[PDB]
């Protein structure tokens, strides 16, 4: 099932000297030494990594022509007494095998080839999962979205809601990579997760991904109780105490350990390949949601009690909160006249206005990009 | 804005 | 009035120039009791606001009809483009 | 991505600012 | 429908007319009617009127609930009717022929609905509001 | 665009009129400096983050200095805008108070400690409104649709 | 100015054409309405032999722009507005079998979701698409023709669904003559027209000469017989039927359906459990634990009843125990 | 001289709009008492169809332009013109009674019947009220309900 943790390894190796060689190097070449697969694993090492030596590469290409050569005579064998289920499965030799080649033609032009001569929807969304899931490995967003609108074609009897949840996990795992943190948590949250022994779910990851994707967009009063007093996730983060003490350090206001808990997440931001403005934006919105949670209950916030939030003192809160009100996303202001921060709340009536100036402009601009002669 | 307030 | 059920003998009789074009001391003492309003604190703010909100509505709209009008543009351009 | 981030100027993040924060206090 | 007639009970035995008057070579040409037109022979109906008669024949509501609850209404159908317009432009972009199966007589009607909705408010949420000014 | 090559009131409408005709035109000269120069002038008026950095990967046309000065104003201090200016020095387009203007949009609070610190009629503060304040922006899109009619006069 | 003026000519002429066919439209609708009807097709100079809807016959003409050559029988379209002469063609209007397929809508589309039968599908695909899509090795192997398959098994478990599924992987057709309610020998013509076809039967003894009569009645025409039609008979027991069918080989294939064992019932209960939501983990074996004599249906029934037993508490996830009270309910 | 007939075209566009929106009005005489009604079935093209009159047969028609092609469902009761049979206007569903509050025995004095009462309560009125919980688990509402009772 291309491609597994080798996606994360392919990230971690090409990640800079934050992480290079030395024992992410062997587990990568445990697959490269395994699966005998030339057409990506030379394009893998091309990226500032490794060159010829050809030492693995010869019997790698040789077993590639062994399996690739022997699969062809089932495509030419499946006419004696072998129907379209067997030309089908011969194209599954070419399809699973030429999908773990990791080529975007060897898999991609085989799947539309097996989209012809095709039995019903034990296939039509079996492959469009299996095409979507390697599209995650190659992050080609057009392939993902076209597999969504090809994958909303489940009206079989398709009200197969242990296969909607496979697609719902795929939507959550993709929409966390395209900033849509609203769609990610609930989809994840209301899923439970199970996909052929959770092999793409790769759990020891999933419920964690939920409980540190939630507090971006899942609203702090509403379903955060459904996070906390929801008896489906609390017992499986019981074995995961780090994200647990990341979770109950917001609603319990013990923030001298919460910034500690968020500094952990900024060290396990390194792992996931949906990476860079996701963790910088993520720490930004954990940070801003943490400060806005504190000062909203008070009409006046003193310097000593805001210093009590960790123990950072003054200038951390001063420069940082001045950057936040420079962004204007809280309502506070660094009233150093007394060193007591004031907070009323102008509501979200203005939120819209400010939102829609930019929004409106962008929308018209798109049309302004089109509605000239170029049509 | 009564002067300011093409659609037809 | 309205001339119900017999406007057939009116709409035949509404030729040249057509309906539109079709195809196109005590009382006066109590008059000025309800006139004066320039007091913009409250009322002024309210009036400002409503206008803004309704203006927005129009902006929202004057947009989706521009989009569907543009859809008619690409329909006509691909039509006469295929008539080449 | 494709929702405009800052990612500009700022020195190493809440891990290191956490580190010199608690170290500078203590 | 007005028409007078003659006594052509008998006398099958002048009026240049500019060629037989026109519109009685176009009646509802039906046999029992035209067989009646052998006796009938309608001619014209003139009309008079005067300017006087002609000429003779020729606000608010603001946030009661009114302005809100007809822009709280119609923008919701712009939401999900524009979702069905999304489904229309996505769907008919490819595999479309024969005038969209005759304009979807069935499941009428996507897109035009949006145009109608747009038309309804822009004659209302401006104009009398304009007179508010 | 050549008319775009002082005033800042209409450099962005001539930026919309400018950034039209280049499917694949040149690699030096005509295609290159129109985009990056005009968005630099779009920061000479003072327009900051959210059209800048994700709009960069379309061109990527040698892409060092002008973007560096855009975040050098997006932060807004003279200390490292110095080394943007003097250490580069060849960036050209020679033709300071604007990155001062950014940080003092905040204030400490408002007055700033009895009219004195450094960082380095609608009683509301300017949020939104239902009168003259938001009306200007409103009649923006209306104008746009009216100007977009031109579409109906083309078939 | 003249070019723009001719653009205005295009606008004015377009609106003037709109008012053309609106004005002669309001005088136009005073004319007649064409009839409509199926026919038995023509023989001669013009010709039709129609049968119109209310009273079913006439012989009419055909207009110059109709090209009487393609208008084939049982393809209803007419226009003999008043004098009785054709104009054009209309929607074919679903021929005969389209009727007894959509009507007896009994046959439910099925494909490959058969709950753990692989020897059975190997043997039926051995004798239902090899004699259709590869006849070449049968006319060189010396085999005459395989035709006619008897599906004997318990009520449930393989019927109306295996013969459905391998009828439509092959895209053959699936004619069912189960029942004779509303209308033998005429069905053969339809099957012949379809070219390739599959005829299916009925199995009633309990859940004198019922349908073995028609069975042979079409094996008599089928034996000497425009060749790729394959009758299928499902019965509950092989011993209950006629001794005339006991005539090897009259039934070239006697496929056997057993009641499902442990793992095949975790396969069928795996699929019917793949119809709905469950939870983070089921481990479906304990339900299959008491599978003992089960039935195909006996699995769809308990999975729907487990869904309803999750529905009774207004709950949106089918837990473990709703299965246990489903299969612990249905032991009746 | 080509400025002369330039003033012609603007006046003709305006006046053809005058009698054009006046000209969608003369078609509304064909819909007039009394017109036979007979249900609409399959649409075949532009302004013609094969409407099914109530006087026996279905037969082919042409439908006018003023009616929109919107409400013409394949069982839409639609009116025809007497002596012509041209389609004129779609209709509200005129047909049976809604049975406003007429039958009266309680579900509490039904006596004994519990499992059948919760099966019919389960599969009839519950999927009409809680129509979406079936669309939150997966099992469809059963379409019909067949009740065989002997002897009743
Ligand atoms: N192996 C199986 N796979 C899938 N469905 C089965 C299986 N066995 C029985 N069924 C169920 O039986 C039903 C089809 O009825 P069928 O088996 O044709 O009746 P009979 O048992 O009388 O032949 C389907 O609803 C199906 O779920």
């Amino acid at each position: 099932n291309p491609d597994l943790r080798i996606a994360q390894l392919r990230f971690l190796l090409s990640l800079p000297e934050h992480r290079g060689d030395a024992a992410v190097r062997d587990e990568l070449m445990a697959a490269v030494r395994d699966n005998n697969m030339a057409p990506y694993y030379e394009a893998l090492c091309k990226s500032l990594d490794w060159q010829i030596d050809v030492d693995l590469l010869n019997k790698m290409k040789k077993a590639n022509e062994d399996e690739l050569k022997r699969l062809d005579e089932e495509l030419e064998d499946a006419e004696k007494n072998l129907g379209e289920s067997e030309i089908r499965d011969a194209m599954m030799a070419k399809a699973e095998y030429l999908c773990r080649i990791g080529d975007k033609e060897g898999a991609l032009t085989a799947f539309r080839k097996t989209y012809d001569k095709t039995v019903a929807l034990g296939h039509r969304l079996d492959i469009v999962f299996y095409l979507l899931r390697i599209g995650l490995f190659y992050m080609d967003n057009d392939l993902i979205t076209r597999n969504t609108e090809k994958a909303k074609s489940l009206i079989e009897e398709g009200g197969d809601w242990d296969r909607r949840n496979r697609l719902k996990v795929y939507q959550g795992l993709y929409c966390v990579a395209i900033r849509d943190f609203k769609q990610a948590a609930e989809l994840f949250l209301d899923t439970v997760s199970t996909f052929t022994s959770y092999e793409l779910m790769d759990y020891k990851t999933f419920v964690t991904y939920t409980v540190y994707v939630s507090m971006i967009a899942l609203e702090r009063p509403d379903l955060r109780e459904k996070v906390i007093k929801g008896a489906e996730i609390l017992e499986v983060l019981h074995s995961l105490p780090a994200v647990r003490q990341y979770l109950f350090s917001l609603y319990e206001c013990r923030y001298s350990v919460f910034f500690q808990s968020l500094a952990v997440v900024e060290q396990e931001m390194k792992k996931d390949w949906l990476f860079a403005p996701h963790y910088r934006y993520y720490v930004r919105e954990m940070r801003i949601h943490a400060y806005s949670q504190l000062l909203e209950s008070y009409r006046s916030l003193t310097l000593g009690y805001m210093a009590e939030a960790f123990g950072v003192g003054v200038e951390f809160i001063d420069q940082e909160l001045s950057r936040f009100i420079a962004a204007g996303r809280l309502h506070c202001k660094i009233d150093k006249v007394n060193e007591i921060v004031e907070t009323n709340r102008p509501d979200s009536k203005n939120w819209q206005y400010q939102e829609t100036i930019k929004k409106g402009d962008l929308l018209l601009n798109r049309v302004q990009k089109l509605s000239r002669v170029i049509n | 804005q009564v002067i300011e307030y093409m659609i037809v | 009035g309205a001339e119900e059920a017999e406007e057939v003998g009116v709409e035949h009789l509404l030729r040249d120039i057509k309906d539109t074009t079709v195809g196109t001391i005590y009382q006066l003492q109590d008059v000025f009791n309800l006139l004066p309003d320039v007091s913009l604190q409250e009322f002024v703010k309210a009036f400002y606001l409503k206008t803004n909100d309704q203006m927005v509505v129009v902006y929202l709209a004057s947009l989706i009809r521009s989009v569907v009008a543009l859809h008619n543009l690409i329909n006509n351009k691909i039509a006469n483009r295929d008539a080449e | 991505v494709w929702e405009d981030n800052w990612d500009d100027d700022n020195v190493e993040d809440d891990f290191s600012n956490q580190l010199r924060a608690e170290l500078e206090k203590h | 429908v007005i028409d007078a007639f003659r006594l052509i009970n008998a006398n099958m035995m002048p009026r240049q007319t500019t060629s037989n008057l026109g519109h009685l070579n176009k009646p509802s040409i039906q046999a029992l009617i035209h067989g009646l037109n052998r006796h009938y022979y309608s001619i014209t109906i003139n009309y008079r009127k005067n300017e006087l008669e002609q000429k003779m024949l020729l606000l608010t509501l603001q946030d009661y609930s009114e302005h809100c609850k007809h822009n709280e209404s119609v923008v919701k159908e712009m939401l999900e009717l524009a979702k069905n317009y999304n489904k229309a432009v996505e769907e008919e972009d490819k595999m479309t022929p024969e005038q969209l199966a005759i304009k979807n007589v069935g499941k009428q009607d996507p897109k035009r609905h949006l145009e109608e909705h747009v038309d309804v408010l822009m004659t209302s949420n401006i104009v009398q509001c304009l007179a508010a000014m | 665009y050549y008319t775009g090559r002082l005033e800042y009131s209409e450099a962005r409408r001539t930026m919309t009129n400018a950034l039209r005709k280049a499917p694949q035109h040149t690699a030096v000269g005509f295609k290159q400096t129109v985009h990056k120069l005009l968005i630099v002038v779009e920061l000479l008026l003072g327009e900051i983050p959210d059209r800048l950095q994700f709009r960069q990967p379309s061109l990527k046309r040698s892409l060092m200095p002008y973007f560096l000065l855009t975040q050098a104003v997006r932060t807004g201090n003279l200390a490292k805008f110095n080394q943007v200016l003097d250490q580069f020095g060849e960036k050209f387009q020679a033709d300071i108070i604007r990155l001062r203007h950014n940080v003092i949009k905040t204030g400490v609070r408002m007055i700033s400690l009895s009219y004195s610190r450094i960082s380095l009629s609608k009683e509301m503060i300017d949020i939104y409104s239902t009168r003259e304040p938001q009306l200007a922006f409103h009649q923006r899109i209306s104008f746009c649709l009216d100007i977009h009619n031109m579409s109906v006069k083309a078939m | 100015k003249s070019q723009n003026l001719r653009r205005l000519q295009a606008q004015r002429n377009e609106l003037n054409a709109k008012v053309r066919l609106l004005r002669e439209e309001l005088q136009l609708l005073q004319e007649q309405g064409s009839y409509v009807g199926e026919v038995v097709r023509a023989m001669d100079k013009k010709k039709v032999l129609v049968k119109v809807h209310p009273e079913g016959k006439f012989v009419v003409d055909v207009d110059k722009n109709i090209d009487i050559n393609d208008v084939t029988p049982n393809c209803r379209v007419a226009l003999r507005n008043d004098s009785y002469t054709l104009h054009k063609i209309l929607p074919n209007k679903v021929d005969p079998l389209v009727s007894l397929m959509m009507v007896e809508k009994v046959p439910d589309s099925t494909y490959e979701m058969i709950g753990g039968l692989d020897k059975q599908i190997k043997e039926i695909k051995e004798v239902i698409e090899l004699p259709v899509k590869h006849p070449e090795l049968f006319e060189a192997l010396g085999i005459a023709q395989p035709k006619g398959v008897l599906l004997y098994g318990p009520p449930g478990t393989g019927k109306t669904l295996l013969a459905r599924a391998v009828a439509h992987h092959t895209d053959c057709t699936f004619i069912r003559v189960s029942g004779s309610e509303l209308v033998v020998r005429e069905l053969f013509v339809m099957a012949r027209e379809h070219a390739p076809s599959i005829i299916f039967m009925d199995e009633i003894d309990s859940i004198s000469g019922g349908d073995s009569e028609v069975q042979r009645t079409m094996l008599e025409l089928l034996n000497q017989l425009t060749k790729n039609i394959k009758v299928i008979m499902a019965t509950n027991r092989i011993d209950i039927l006629d001794s005339a069918l006991l005539r090897p080989g009259r039934i070239d294939r006697k496929i056997e359906f057993p009641p499902p064992n442990e793992e095949a019932r975790l396969d069928i209960l795996k699929i019917h459990s793949r119809k709905m939501n469950l939870t983070r983990g089921i481990n479906l074996r304990k339900i299959a634990e008491l599978m003992p004599g089960a039935s195909g249906a006996e699995v769809k029934g308990v999975c729907t009843e487990a869904g309803m037993y999750a529905l009774r508490e207004r709950r949106v996830h089918v837990t473990q125990e709703d299965f246990e009270m489903a299969v612990a309910k249905v032991m009746q | 001289f080509l400025e002369v007939q330039e003033e012609y075209i603007k006046d003709e566009q305006k006046n053809l709009k005058k009698e054009f929106l006046h000209a969608q009005e003369e078609v509304k005489r064909i819909q007039s008492i009394p017109l036979v009604i007979g249900q609409f079935l399959e649409a075949v093209d532009q302004n013609t169809a094969i409407v099914g009159s109530t006087t026996g047969s279905n037969y082919y028609v042409r439908i006018l332009s003023t009616i929109d092609r919107e409400l013409l469902k394949p069982n839409a009761s639609v009116a025809l013109h007497k002596h012509s049979n041209a389609l004129v206007d779609v209709l509200p569903p005129e047909a049976m009674l809604t049975s406003d509050q007429k039958p009266d025995v309680m579900y509490a004095d039904i006596g004994g019947m519990d499992i059948q009462k919760q099966e019919v309560r389960e599969a009839v009125e519950l999927p009409l009220t809680h129509f979406e919980l079936y669309k939150q688990i997966g099992i469809d509402p059963p379409r019909g309900v067949l009740m065989y009772g002997p002897p009743g």
